[PDB]
């Protein structure tokens, strides 16, 4: 979500690199993987889907090189352009959710809560 | 019996 | 009163539909086991609670 | 059948239809699938959401209480010849956090009781097998003052008599709420202070609390008369919600619980440090 | 056809009408429109009072200003409307009352201003407090009426033990209740992003574990407005624009009539 | 019916058909039967291969682990008031060798638990019957730091509560692999070293290993509070694969196992000495 | 849901077809016993993986 | 119906998607969409390689800045993509290769900026050179790759006879080739006029006197971007905004596989 | 002494392939380890007896019978598709079941040439190129 | 029932 002023414009490249190579450090490198070129305008928001591309049928919820998911990166495709009397800086808010093919298994306890003696 |  | 249902068979032996039998022994439903044959629903009431629901390929704002 | 939707084969696009752009201000989540923004192959999907169903998520017995009760010679000072526990899922954190992903719930409850015991002291002879009585005292009923007073007669209250070493005791309870659903959260009071009140204590109440005794208590005791030597026992209570329905989802608890309400006190810093451009 | 739009709406209830030329569609919480208690879900046997147009119209609350240091605002329902015309009167003359709501939040600026408001409708919004003392927020403090309350950037524990404030201490990134704000989006909501829209419109059903309850003892819905992205304009470091909240009771009905409840708010 | 093929009556031959000669270079085994090279009678065969079916070969519960856990007074130094075991068939050699006649397998698993205990020391009084908790901790879940900390609440993890003297505990587990089959052998790595890597430790991995925690752990403890005297217990774990399927046969292990991989170290001399022309 | 099958009777008493009964008690197939009625297959994919499979009385090489 | 527009497009090829909210429709050169070689127009008899998604996706070239003195930029195809992933690999492993292209030029600014870019796709764009010497531009200089070349306002003849630069000297009003720029409009084109549009989208068919040819020896299409009207903003005499060129190979096929061609670019 | 310690670069010789040894030489240098395989011939380099390797798909090049062997390999894995850079699916092992001999010349040498063709190849998850470190 |  672009939360800048209406007078602001820009083009942003957002990308996903499946695992196995050097995590992208330049737009040149990021360009080559799954990506979307977001153009800012009246529709305030843009959605990039990260498609299920995996070797295993189910990945793990913990960190593990064997079942890793790859890399997400964002770059300026052109740049933020504003006129005068306008803020030159602004916020971008980000959101995540599952596409309808998403599933989970093996019920387990979370590390996100605990209690003392 | 009741077979579903 | 024996209720017969099908198993969703995952790993299959080298031997088709396999069944399991159930009988409730008690009068109170609270005493009963969990059937675990559960119906799923649309996320819509949470993912799209819009008064005018719009098709994804059209502009969200118009 | 319960498998998830198949991926459709999808090819190149050059069009006025733009699924990729949207406006989250609307309050809505964009319904996109991989085939809307990339070229996809046809996949016949077999995966399913069987284990993340409400029933399956809760279909596990969780520890909600550890009651300690002693069996020893009745002396004249405070002892634990019997103990009482207010029934709740809030003395523990794990099941509480799971139940609280939702505002309202409705279910039957399964209670399983694990009883363990040991010898307190190095030596005074031994003990013959103990039978434990677990009595439910619903709000209103006479509570025990003594380990063997008349309330343990249990003529109308439900009681379980458990024998040590036997399989863990198990009973089932219906949906017993005063409302059409259990409130995991109650934004209110049990009393309103009125302008005409004498002291302003009359109308005071705990915030978020409903009835004073909620669902009553479990009174636990060893029915055996005391051995010459002392035996200490712990009754562990496992709770399982079954035939479950839940309403109005809520964000999970992100900071440590501080009592029965939503109050927080410290460790208000859940998130780790990580660089903005660091994988 | 003709020229209609997602962005342009008119809401009419009773003798009151709202227009908006810069909306972002509108939300109906949990897909459910407000409705009256059905005979087969009824519990109090006495014939209800349905005041209709006299109570189901738009009451506009006092305006709040959004500036660069503004941390956030909260309201509770029915509490924000306790003193609103005949609605408040009906609320206090009866033991029981149910009501749904159309909430309309208003905040316009200019094509050169910047900022985004997160507007969230929360069922049973239990807030956290002041103290070492658990569940100790006093009734009078829990209920600000029209005035609403605010959020803070951090937890200041009211230390004075001897003479306690018995107030809430709602921290912003924890949605005032021990959970992370980023997840508040599971609740019915809209965003007022100044480059996109003037306003948010959320239609709330009556949500409760009961068909009807005591409105004076219990709030059903909480309204939380937090700045997801801070207000900004030109280079002026002290910009301020008004946020105005207008709310309408809907399908209101009341049971258990007697003498009027006069709560003590001091 | 499952009996093996009957022997056919076969008589003298003087012909251009020569079953006896062949060429193994082809990669093939010559399909010969006694009647191809000798005169045979007719035998109605009744023998069958019922007991050498994949299921029958594996249809036996095998010891894969011995977990030791103590119940004694919590002192301040390293003790065994609880223990953890990584689930595997590789801490033992017998079932491992049988499973490894094949590259890939697919099965449900049956776990049976035999629990035995004894008194450590000559004398300090005695012990009331112990209840043991066997908790499964799948990868990701909080592991215990203490024998009675919050993780043992087990709200979502599966746990077995076993009572001493009761019949050996038994549970069943589905096929739980991340792949379509379990790999008994994996010719690869979990990480590749890249040219652009900072240290060359980043991309290092164990050869043949896949995930770090494979299938998680079993945490074992005595739920009883400690007696004045010490009790030592051993939990023996028997594993049985059922509803089994196997792919791509392999030569059996001929030299002693040296860890989880295919590595060998010594006793590389399996075969006995025998004279070429000695019966 | 009772499944009735025949026993392959080895040592016979001085008394024909004898049966045994089976009932699955649980919903999950993993909980089930082993049926042990298993189908056998050809060794061919291992004993003769040839592209041109040849009859044993003819020359293997020709 | 619903709300669709000439100005708002999504282009999806392979694992890549482009959005534009300010387009001016889109051009298909000579009315012809890209296509594969038909059996009855085929010449090399060996079975072709069609890499499909691996090569027919959007590669984004290095960004160039447009400022008040910017005279113009040029690119050649397939040359600009010689080093682009598996497309470049396929190009260099085969004697023959044909490919069409979707060219997408990107340049946004603000309602207060000013300027117009002429974007032209030219079949066989033969450029002029440095010298007294005719047809003397060296292969390495004729082919800048991704980098592209530039235009000049006037003809500077590379004088140094003794050690010649063997470079092009493309003069802007002569389209770098001896003709007047105003007539370049007979070639497939679009204009990026900052008050109207963010971008240009031109779909190029394979154009040649042959069904297939050597891509390493010969460029089929030339892309020329020239400022028809100079960049301007407010009163700031040194404004600069980025131009970004994204290109996708289309219906790519290759013949004559052998060891890889490694040209000398020094 | 170290289990499952063969380094990626050593496990993967590329075109070059590796060799077998007649016996197990344990790389002793602890301090600066070779992290190499030590494949012993009669143990098929993996702790089993070579004579049983015939349960695997194979052919024999017996010089009096044939010039060559031709084996067609399907994709075999516990998965439909996997990472080729992390994991090898098939291993090719050529061992002299019977030693080379000629006339009386004690130092005969003849070439073995291996030609391989990929078949029904397909690829998923395109991005920037993987450049492994083989040093 | 199901008799095989
Ligand atoms: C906020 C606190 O917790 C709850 O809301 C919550 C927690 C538990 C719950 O379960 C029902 C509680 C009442 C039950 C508790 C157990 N009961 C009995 C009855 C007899 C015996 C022998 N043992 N137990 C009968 C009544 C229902 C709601
Ligand atoms: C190479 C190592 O061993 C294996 O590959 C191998 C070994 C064992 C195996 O069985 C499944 C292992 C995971 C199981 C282990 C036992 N489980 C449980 C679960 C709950 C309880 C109480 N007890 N045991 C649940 C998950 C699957 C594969
Ligand atoms: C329906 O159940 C009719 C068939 C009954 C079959 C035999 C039931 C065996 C178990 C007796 C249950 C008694 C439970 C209180
Ligand atoms: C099919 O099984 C119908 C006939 C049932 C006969 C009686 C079954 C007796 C055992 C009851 C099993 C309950 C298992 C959960």
């Amino acid at each position: 979500l672009f939360c800048g002023s209406m007078m602001a414009t820009g083009k942003i490249l957002v990308a996903y690199a499946p695992p196995g190579a050097q995590p992208p450090t330049s737009r040149k490198e990021a360009m080559l993987g799954t990506h979307v070129i977001w153009d800012l305008g009246l529709q305030s928001s843009c959605t990039m889907v990260v498609p299920w591309i995996s070797n295993v049928t189910y990945r793990q919820t913990t960190q593990d090189s064997f079942t890793e998911g790859g890399y997400i990166s964002m770059f300026y495709q052109t740049r933020i352009v504003v006129p005068l009397s306008t803020p030159k800086s602004m916020s971008m808010l980000g959101f995540v959710s599952a596409c309808n093919d998403f599933s989970v298994r093996l019920l387990r306890d979370t590390t996100h809560i605990s209690q003392s003696a | 019996i009741s077979e579903v | 009163g024996a209720q017969v249902s099908s198993q969703k068979v995952g790993a299959h032996e080298n031997s088709s539909t396999i069944n399991y039998t159930t009988i409730n022994y008690y009068k109170d439903s609270a005493s009963n086991a969990a059937s675990k044959q559960d119906y799923s629903q649309d996320p819509s009431k949470f993912t799209e609670p819009l008064k005018d629901v719009l098709i994804k390929t059209a502009p969200a704002l118009n | 059948q319960d498998s998830l939707p198949d991926t459709k084969a999808s090819g190149p696009a050059h069009s006025k239809e733009v699924p990729a752009l949207t406006a989250v201000e609307t309050g809505a989540t964009n319904p996109l699938a991989p085939s809307d923004t990339v070229q996809t192959r046809h996949v016949v999907q077999r995966r399913s959401r069987s284990e993340s169903t409400i029933e399956s998520f809760f279909a596990r017995g969780a520890c909600v209480a550890i009651i300690e009760v002693d069996n020893e010679q009745p002396t004249t000072r405070a002892q634990k010849l019997f103990a009482m526990w207010r029934i709740t899922y809030k003395d523990t954190v794990q099941l509480r956090r799971k139940l609280e992903f939702f505002t309202y719930s409705r279910f039957d409850m399964e209670f399983t009781f694990v009883v363990t015991a040991n010898f307190t002291n190095a030596n005074n002879g031994h003990a013959l097998n103990q039978v434990y009585q677990i009595m439910y005292i619903p709000p209103g009923a006479p509570t025990p003052k003594s380990w063997d007073d008349y309330t343990w007669q249990t003529s109308s209250n439900p009681s379980i008599f458990y024998t040590y070493g036997a399989a863990p005791a198990r009973i089932s309870v219906p949906y017993v709420g005063l409302a059409n659903a259990y409130s995991h959260f109650y934004d209110g009071f049990a009393k309103v202070p009125l302008k005409t009140d004498a002291n302003d204590q009359i109308g005071d109440s705990l915030y978020s609390a409903m009835t004073v005794d909620d669902f009553g208590v479990l009174a636990v005791r060893v029915v055996n008369d005391h051995n010459p030597t002392k035996v200490t026992s712990k009754v562990r209570i496992y709770m399982k919600p079954k035939h479950v329905r839940v309403w109005c989802p809520r964000p999970p608890r992100a900071v440590p619980y501080y009592g029965p309400g939503v109050d927080y006190r410290n460790n208000l810093d859940p998130l780790s440090e990580k660089g903005l451009t660091t994988y | 056809a003709c020229g209609y739009s997602d962005r342009v709406l008119q809401l009419t209830l009773g003798n009151s009408t709202i227009t908006t030329q810069e909306a972002a569609n509108s939300v109906v919480a949990y897909g459910r429109w407000p409705e009256f208690i059905r005979d087969d879900e009824a519990n109090p046997v006495d014939q209800p009072t349905e005041p209709d147009v006299a109570t189901c119209r738009f009451y506009t609350l006092d305006t709040v200003m959004w500036g660069k240091e503004s941390k956030g605002w909260w309201w509770k329902l029915p509490d924000a409307l306790r003193d609103m015309g005949l609605f408040g009167q009906n609320m206090y003359y009866h033991y029981l009352g149910r009501s749904g709501y159309t909430v309309h939040v208003q905040c316009n600026a200019s094509k050169f201003h910047q900022g985004a408001l997160g507007v969230f409708a929360i069922p049973e919004y239990c807030l956290a407090g002041d103290s070492d003392k658990q569940r100790y927020t006093s009734y009078a403090n829990a209920n600000p009426g029209e005035r609403g309350g605010k959020f803070y950037s951090q937890f200041n524990k009211d230390n004075a033990v001897t003479s306690p404030k018995r107030e809430f201490c709602p921290v912003d990134y924890l949605l005032g209740c021990g959970v992370l704000l980023g997840n508040a989006f599971v609740y019915p909501h809209q965003i007022i992003n100044l480059r996109t829209n003037n306003s948010a419109t959320i239609v709330l059903p009556y949500v409760n574990a009961l068909a009807i309850d005591s409105m004076v003892k219990h709030n059903n819905w909480g309204i939380a407005i937090l700045p997801l992205s801070p207000l900004d304009f030109a280079q002026d470091s002290s910009v301020e624009i008004p946020i105005t909240v207008t709310i309408a009771p809907m399908c209101s009905e009341f049971n258990g009539l007697r003498n009027v409840t006069a709560p003590k708010f001091q």
